[PDB]
RNA sequence: GCGAAGAACCUUACCUGGUCUUGACAUCCACGGAAGUUUUCAGAGAUGAGAAUGUGCCUUCGGGAACCGUGAGACAGGUG
RNA sequence: CGGUCCGGCCGGGAACUCAAAGGAGACUGCCAGUGAUAAACUGGAGGAAGGUGGGGAUGACGUCAAGUCAUCAUGGCCCUUACGACCAGGGCUACACACGUGCUACAAUGGCGCAUACAAAGAGAAGCGACCUCGCGAGAGCAAGCGGACCUCAUAAAGUGCGUCGUAGUCCGGAUUGGAGUCUGCAACUCGACUCCAUGAAGUCGGAAUCGCUAGUAAUCGUGGAUCAGAAUGCCACGGUG
């Protein structure tokens, strides 16, 4: 829940999200966005998110799907 | 024949009439004791009443409107004495002996800065 | 306050009245994508996000003279130290100090 | 004994005794004591047959007591071994329910000397 | 279905408006019911004399006017043929829909 | 230098004829809840008879006339020093301070109801066997200091 | 709990990464177009390119008003 | 005053109240004493009330090295392929550390769920949303009335009844940690608001350092609205009890 419509990626993305995979063992791919939602019909695999100053590798998780990427990914220093 | 008084307190009305027949009080459209809920000393309105006996020959009737219900029972003691006034001409003078003819001149409060109502002028301030 | 704020809120309101205003009582419809009705409005919602400048308002109203976005009364448009302003020069009709 | 299942407390207060367990709450306790028809007062010793066994659907309507409690097992790497916002704000005194960090965090942060 | 306004400046004003829409009123049909007045009211608005800040000093300026809303008993548009053609001081402002 | 407008007159009661007796309905209360303050007024002189209490139509009396305070503290100024005395307490005020001394007793302090609590402390009036508050203990703790003045 | 009668977008300062330079806003003069509407592709997006369609208003048959994209010499602009 | 099984329910009216408007009343005026037989002060009388009658409007030369160029204008002043400003995102709710202000629990005059009582002032036709419902509930339905003394938010709380539990580290308290719903929007990771079911260390009206208050005062409990897609526990406004 944040939201009950259900989440959204945009066109830009989807079109690189549904050629990610592949094999799914490259470089992580750069999404950019701490926005983005981890719900159940995203797929598993590792992606590269925004901090301010360079970016950050986080995992697409299935043990919980209840979350967005800046839950995961710090995005401030030197708090 | 009726005598008839009418007073004003705290936000509150009362209209307070007199006849002959047997003794009742009636407030309302109820008796005495099913009003004012279950009352400190409910006295302000037996206060002058007493003078032209209690309960003995006088037919009482009472409605009062507005207020807080401490305030409707001070308006009937006014309206009682407005109606004793004029039951003997000599009876007004015996209340004002007990202060029962006298009224307050302290209304609600307007702004007036700075006040939260009436009192607590800003915030003192800090150590 | 900008000369700007003149033609740009205006345009915004004019994107409002193109796009979300006459489709206001649709949106217990159009935006209610389940609770109601069926599966068959999803193409028509993408109206709703279809400009993408401003989306239920993305501004404040301000007032005409001074261009300020608040300190000012819907009852007169102007800013309420002006209305002070205008009432001492005895400008605004009816409106007078207390005295009291 | 058995008034929402296979339930072993004898002689407890009819509102409070399921509690601390996953169980029965005082809530669900008081919507059921009304829903059965019978005495809300007291430790239980008069009760009959086809009051409560026969209402179960209302007190354990779906998950209870074993299907909720020690469920931390499996769940825990997720925030001890994943990288996590959460995780940090397990094994330090900083808040996550949006208070200040600034002021009174004590204590919260450890002593202090 | 039929609403009527009147408003005014003066207690004198609302009553010599008052005064002609009951005579235009009883002109139009005998009724006894007797006009809606409803409450007068007015309004006040606090303001802060010091450039920036402070709310310890303040100054008040006030706005009085009268509304009456008059009320026909009548469904039928007759009652009011001759009130929508009737000229008052400018002083005073009506305002009827039907 | 005590400058104060006039003192404030209450009317007597209405069953007692007292001034002092009108006072019970404005002990033991908080938040101006005056309705609950009566509450425990006259309805505790039963309970307390039922312990150890006689004369139960004057039984309220041993706060006021058998527990009696008479001796306050502590300092009075003398030129340029401060010299400890024991000093007299005003006649009306002196009748009406055991009776209010009852606050830390009832609800610092006791078991069960407050009509219990102040059927307990007019119990041990009756005997004069009260135990001490602090708003006693601030006084009677030092009203034993200094025999002898400057 | 102070201007602030209210910052997820705004606002808006400050900061980052992009982009433009006669300017988002006003005016003096021309060029090609009515203002616009419908809509796809790339890019985080502003924009930068595609696939189509208008000609109304006012008026001495001339020509204007208005407004979109362009460019000098004057000159704008800043919650500095 | 009338219709009337005996309620403003209804003819119909205008006393109180409310909302409006005019005019009376209190003037040291009357008496005594005091005072400088002046100004003035205190009692007594009458009166609703006396004693600059009360409360409001409000303030000089200078002072505080006051405060504000961002409410307005403006000197000098910084910036110009830019400090212009358009765009997408971040930040203004950082916290090695110090201190105010608001509030809850510890119950017993109480907690919580039901029964019952009184407002004042405001605000609302793509709204406020009734009654009647769905639901553990926020809220949403079935959908009326209403352009505001007419319909609506709406329910005054403290209080008074009724049940349950009661000095128990407690049926409470809450640190600590989660789930499932309800609302607004394109979208609430970041800096939004309600509800239900769980998790369960401390909690005995209290450290340094300490406040406001002389009476309708200290104290305590209520209600609206602005700003607005959209948040109030702050702020302006309006009342019970004492």
């Amino acid at each position: 829940r944040s939201l009950k419509k259900g989440p959204f990626i945009d066109l830009h993305l989807l079109k690189k999200v549904e050629k990610a995979v592949e094999s799914g063992d490259k470089k992580p791919l750069r999404t950019w966005s701490r926005r983005s939602t981890i719900f159940p019909n995203m797929i598993g695999l590792t992606i590269a998110v925004h901090n301010g100053r360079q970016h950050v590798p986080v995992f697409v998780t299935d043990e919980m799907v209840g979350h967005k990427l800046g839950e995961f990914a710090p995005t401030r220093t030197y708090r | 024949n009726q005598y008839y008084g009418t007073g004003r307190r705290k936000s509150s009305a009362a209209r307070v009439f007199i006849k002959p027949g047997n003794g009742k009080i009636v407030i309302n459209q109820r008796s005495l004791e099913q009003y004012f809920g279950r009352e400190t000393a409910r006295m302000v309105v037996r206060q002058p009443l007493e003078l032209v006996d209690m309960v003995e020959k006088l037919d009482l009737y009472i409605t009062v409107k507005g207020g807080g219900i401490s305030g409707q029972a001070g308006a009937i003691r006014h309206g009682i004495t407005r109606a004793l006034m004029e039951y003997d001409e000599s009876l007004r003078s015996e209340l004002r002996k007990a202060g029962f003819v006298t009224r307050d001149a302290r209304q609600v409060e307007r702004k007036k800065v700075g006040l939260r109502k009436a009192r607590r002028r800003p915030q003192f301030s800090k150590r | 306050a900008k000369q700007s704020m003149k033609a740009r809120e205006v345009k915004r309101v004019a994107l409002a009245d193109k796009y979300f205003a006459k489709r206001a009582e649709l949106k217990a419809i159009i935006s209610d994508v389940n609770a109601s009705d069926e599966d068959r409005w999803n193409a028509v919602l993408k109206l709703q996000t279809l400009p993408r400048d401003s989306s239920p308002s993305r501004q404040r109203n301000r007032c005409r003279q001074t261009g300020r976005p608040h300190g000012f009364l819907r009852k007169f448009g102007l800013s309420r130290i002006k209305v002070r302003e205008a009432a001492m020069r005895g400008e605004i009709p009816g409106l007078k100090k207390a005295s009291w | 004994a058995r008034i929402a299942g296979i339930n072993i407390p004898d002689h407890k207060h009819a509102v409070i005794a399921l509690t601390s367990i996953y169980g029965v709450g005082k809530t669900r306790s008081k919507a059921i004591l009304a829903a059965a028809g019978i005495a809300e007062d007291v430790k239980i010793s008069e009760l009959s047959e086809g009051q409560i066994d026969t209402l179960r659907d209302e007190v354990a309507k779906f998950v209870v007591e074993g299907d909720l409690r020690r469920e931390i097992s499996m769940s825990i790497k997720r925030l001890m071994d994943l990288g996590c916002y959460r995780g940090l704000r397990h094994r330090r005194g900083l808040p996550v329910r949006g208070q200040r960090t600034k002021t009174n965090a004590r204590t919260r942060k450890g002593p202090r000397k | 279905r039929i609403r009527i306004r009147l408003k005014a400046f003066d207690h004198r004003l609302i009553d010599q408006a008052t005064a002609e829409i009951v005579e235009t009123a009883k002109r139009t049909g005998a009724q006894v019911r007797g006009p809606i007045p409803l409450p007068t009211r007015k309004e006040r608005f606090t303001v802060l004399i010091s450039p920036h800040v402070n709310k310890d000093a303040r100054d008040q300026y006030e706005i009085r006017t009268h509304l009456r809303l008059v009320d026909i008993v009548e469904p039928t548009e007759k009652t009011v043929d001759a009130l929508m053609r009737l000229d008052l001081a400018a002083g005073v402002d009506v305002q009827i829909s039907l | 230098r005590r400058r104060v407008i006039g003192q404030r007159k209450i009317l007597p009661d209405p069953k007692f004829g007292s001034e002092l007796l009108a006072k019970f309905v404005n002990i033991l209360m908080v938040d101006g809840k005056k309705s609950t303050a009566e509450s425990i007024v006259y309805s505790a002189l039963e309970t307390l008879a039922q312990r150890s209490g006689k004369s139960e139509l004057e039984a309220f009396e041993v706060a006021l006339e058998n527990v009696r305070p008479t001796v306050e503290v502590k300092s009075r100024r003398v030129g340029g020093s401060t010299y400890q005395v024991p000093v007299e307490v005003r006649p009306v005020r002196r009748n009406a301070l055991a009776m209010r001394w009852i606050v830390e007793a009832a609800r610092k302090r006791g078991d069960k109801s407050m009509a219990l609590r102040l059927a307990n402390e007019l119990s041990d009036a009756a005997e004069n066997k009260g135990t001490a508050v602090k708003k006693r203990e601030d006084v009677h703790r030092m009203a034993e200091a200094n025999k002898a003045f400057a």
